[PDB]
């Protein structure tokens, strides 16, 4: 009687359509707040 | 002739907008600088 075939292409078996890769790192960063400006002029303290 | 609902192909649609000269960039640690910023100003422990 005939038989089956177990059958496989080279570029089947091995390329199967991967799962997606997982998108992730939405990172946002954030400043270091601003500082105010506690200074003199020499015209402001010494007269 | 009534096939004529299809949804339009070889799908450009001519760009209207502000063309893109800066197109988003992952800014991140080495192009980031920290660091020697607060040892430059010293916020303290």
């Amino acid at each position: 009687p005939t038989l089956p075939f177990h059958g496989e292409s080279a570029y089947r078996t091995d390329y199967v359509p991967k799962p997606l890769p997982e998108v992730a790192k939405p990172v946002e960063v954030k400043l270091p707040p601003t500082l105010p400006f506690n200074a003199q002029s020499c015209y402001r303290s010494e007269y | 002739p009534s096939a004529g609902a299809s949804i339009q192909a070889a799908g450009k649609e001519i760009d209207w907008s502000e063309k893109k000269l800066f197109r988003k960039a992952v800014v991140s640690t080495v192009f980031a600088s920290d660091q020697v910023a607060e040892r430059l100003r010293q916020d303290l422990p």
